């Protein structure tokens, strides 16, 4: 069912800077010790990226935030989830996000990958669910309330079963999962990358190239998308259905792409080391 | 040499006459391993089929469909294709394939065709206009036929009008063939379109059922996922041959390189956007595409007014791809290498000169 | 409809410019030796118009 979450602490949005990030391999060509100039949809260096987060402060009324709004999709999107737990699950795509047009559904709960393409019934807030206990003190999935319908699905990519941790460890973020979602006239190209981190509430500086991950030939019109997160509901926060929606620590960054030319330097083993924006400053030109 | 500079008498010197070019030997083609075979072995091979008005579709996408193992089976009755030839089917890539499952009776197999009318072709099914597809039929009396009366199948005897193209009317209500609606038991101004089909094991060929599967293709704007199987030859190394791995067509010598590509990187180019190394799809090995041996063919003549002997120079050849002198400028065939040293009469290259000395020959 | 007018519907390769083919050999469609019989994978290379 489509439950409407409430008792959320509203706050103005926050923006951060992308310190030379969002660079992916444009094509599947090996280049060694060369500087190639490619014109494609890249993330502009030092951009005003949007910063969403999800935390719950104890004490007073607090800052109980759970950010997952509908964001446009012009030519691409950058996604760098920085968190210590496994709150982030996946994303949804489509044009109207209802049962009137096709849509993409990528879920990564701790049972299998749930990449599907159908006409779902995505609610106004596709929650997830984890649950803690005292007799069997182990985190387990509790809810999968994302869609409430079924139609003529045109794709299905359930992967091998895996058992994640799904716990609620406390501390500094030590997992940086970067994603780049593209769509060039016939496909949905996903570029992923995972690098360690030891930050708290900021985006790290450095050059990390994102490796290609999939080339789904699902021809659809995507203009809007929405992120999916998990809300821990233990015994410490009881109440009604949409009352105990604690989220722990979680923060993902968004960012759009635009047609730009980059100068990529390839190492002798064939990996990208640094890049030039070519339209950021006269020295770059 | 005479034909080059439009004359029958050439002077002393070295003249460029033609270009040496090693021709390719084979046509090596290496496509990835055939995997994700389309389930065309369960639509045909099915325990229980469905009625003619219950043509359940089994749409398939993102698969490798071999339309040849179906044609070359010698177990069908009428492999009638439309829009595309019955052969050369595994060379076209489609978006999605629509299958059909129904059991028509005898002559009704001739009704599923573009531009044909009949009982089934107007009541249960209705094939549209020109459309790329095919018909697959085979004997149904073998296992489907019940010994003692086969009445499990159903058939719409009469419908209100002609069916729409690729439509399924599940409207099972008692039609009024007579007068004001009966709205009750059949028999008086009451006609149920679905009564029965009827069969018998002691029947011939024209009065027996048949399992027909109408494969329907589509060329939608979506990328063609359903593709034909691509064959693959062997791999001969250390030989200038033509290669086509996944579209990168060209000629060259496929050697073994010590490079280390990335798991996702397949091809490899040079500073001037020229392919120099590729990854074989089947076996994850990195090759080295070196250009086929080529060069210029020069002719050294001391003049037709002195002699008719000539020496050929294959520039940029290792004398293993053509007296044979291996110089730093090419292979000089037709001249002897002397240990003496004289002034340069005809320049060859890299400090080598050729002349005509005495019993007469050309010395390098 | 007349049946004298015929046209070829099955040939191994394409016809070169200004070439006449007056042969009536059975076209082997599949990988089945015809050996001069008409039927499955072996069709007559001519057809009327009407
Ligand atoms: C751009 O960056 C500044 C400084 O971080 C921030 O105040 C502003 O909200 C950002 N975005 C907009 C809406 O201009
Ligand atoms: C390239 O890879 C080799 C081993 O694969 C490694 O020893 C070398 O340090 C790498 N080069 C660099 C600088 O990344
Ligand atoms: C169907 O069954 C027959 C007999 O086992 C087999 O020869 C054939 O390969 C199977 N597949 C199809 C659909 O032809
Ligand atoms: C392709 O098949 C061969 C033979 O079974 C096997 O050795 C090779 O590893 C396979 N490669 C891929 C890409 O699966
Ligand atoms: C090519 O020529 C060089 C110089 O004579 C020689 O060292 C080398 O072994 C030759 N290689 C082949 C392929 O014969």
């Amino acid at each position: 069912q489509c439950v409407n979450l409430t008792t959320r602490t509203q706050l103005p949005p926050a923006y951060t800077n992308s310190f030379t990030r969002g660079v992916y391999y444009p094509d599947k060509v090996f280049r060694s010790s060369v500087l190639h100039s490619t014109q494609d949809l890249f993330l502009p260096f030092f951009s005003n990226v949007t910063w969403f987060h999800a935390i719950h402060v104890s004490g007073t009324n607090g800052t109980k935030r759970f950010d997952n709004p509908v964001l446009p999709f012009n030519d691409g999107v950058y996604f760098a989830s920085t968190e210590k737990s496994n709150i982030i699950r996946g994303w949804i795509f489509g044009t109207t996000l209802d049962s009137k047009t096709q849509s993409l559904l990528i879920v990564n709960n701790a049972t299998n990958v749930v990449i599907k393409v159908c006409e779902f019934q995505f609610c106004n807030d596709p929650f997830l669910g984890v649950y803690y206990h005292k007799n069997n003190k182990s985190w387990m999935e509790s809810e999968f309330r994302v869609y409430s319908s079924a139609n003529n699905c045109t794709f299905e990519y359930v992967s091998q079963p895996f058992l994640m941790d799904l716990e609620g460890k406390q501390g500094n973020f030590k997992n940086l999962r970067e994603f780049v979602f593209k769509n060039i006239d016939g496909y949905f190209k996903i570029y992923s990358k995972h690098t360690p981190i030891n930050l708290v509430r900021d985006l790290p500086q450095g050059f990390s190239a994102l490796e290609p991950l999939v080339d789904l030939p699902i021809g659809i019109n995507i203009t809007r998308f929405q992120t999916l997160l998990a809300l821990h509901r233990s015994y410490l926060t009881p109440g009604d259905s949409s009352s105990g929606w604690t989220a722990g620590a979680a923060a993902y960054y968004v960012g759009y792409l635009q047609p730009r030319t980059f100068l990529l330097k390839y190492n002798e083993n064939g990996t990208i080391t640094d890049a030039v924006d070519c339209a950021l400053d006269p020295l770059s030109e | 040499t005479k034909c080059t500079l439009k004359s029958f008498t050439v002077e002393k010197g070295i003249y460029q006459t033609s270009n040496f070019r090693v021709q390719p030997t084979e046509s090596i083609v290496r496509f990835p391993n055939i995997t994700n075979l389309c389930p065309f072995g369960e639509v045909f091979n099915a325990t229980r089929f469905a009625s003619v008005y219950a043509w359940n579709r089994k749409r398939i996408s993102n698969c490798v469909a071999d339309y040849s193992v179906l044609y070359n089976s010698a177990s069908f009755s009428t492999f009638k294709c439309y829009g595309v030839s019955p052969t050369k089917l595994n060379d076209l890539c489609f978006t999605n394939v629509y299958a059909d499952s129904f059991v028509i009776r005898g002559d009704e197999v001739r009704q599923i065709a573009p531009g044909q009318t009949g009982k089934i072709a107007d009541y249960n099914y209705k094939l549209p206009d020109d459309f790329t597809g095919c018909v697959i039929a085979w004997n149904s009396n073998n296992l489907d036929s019940k010994v003692g009366g086969n009445y499990n199948y159903l058939y719409r005897l009469f419908r209100k009008s002609n069916l729409k193209p690729f439509e399924r009317d599940i409207s099972t209500e008692i039609y009024q063939a007579g007068s004001t609606p009966c709205n009750g038991v059949e028999g008086f101004n009451c006609y149920f379109p679905l009564q029965s089909y009827g069969f018998q094991p002691t029947n011939g060929v024209g009065y027996q059922p048949y399992r027909v599967v109408v494969l329907s293709f589509e060329l939608l704007h979506a990328p063609a996922t359903v593709c034909g199987p691509k064959k693959s030859t062997n791999l001969v190394k250390n030989k200038c041959v033509n290669f086509n791995f996944n579209g990168l067509t060209g000629t060259g010598v496929l050697t073994e390189s010590n490079k280390k590509f990335l798991p996702f990187q397949q091809f490899g180019r040079d500073i001037a956007d020229t392919t120099d190394a590729v990854r074989d799809p089947q076996t994850l090995e990195i090759l080295d595409i070196t250009p086929c041996s080529f060069g210029g063919v020069s002719v050294i003549t001391p003049g037709t007014n002195t002699s008719n002997q000539v020496a050929v120079l294959y520039q940029g050849v290792n004398c293993t791809e053509v007296n044979v002198f291996q110089t730093r400028a090419g292979c000089l065939i037709g001249a002897e290498h002397v240990n003496n040293s004289y002034e340069c009469d005809i320049p060859i290259g890299a400090g080598i000169c050729a002349s005509y000395q005495t019993s007469q020959s050309i010395i390098a």
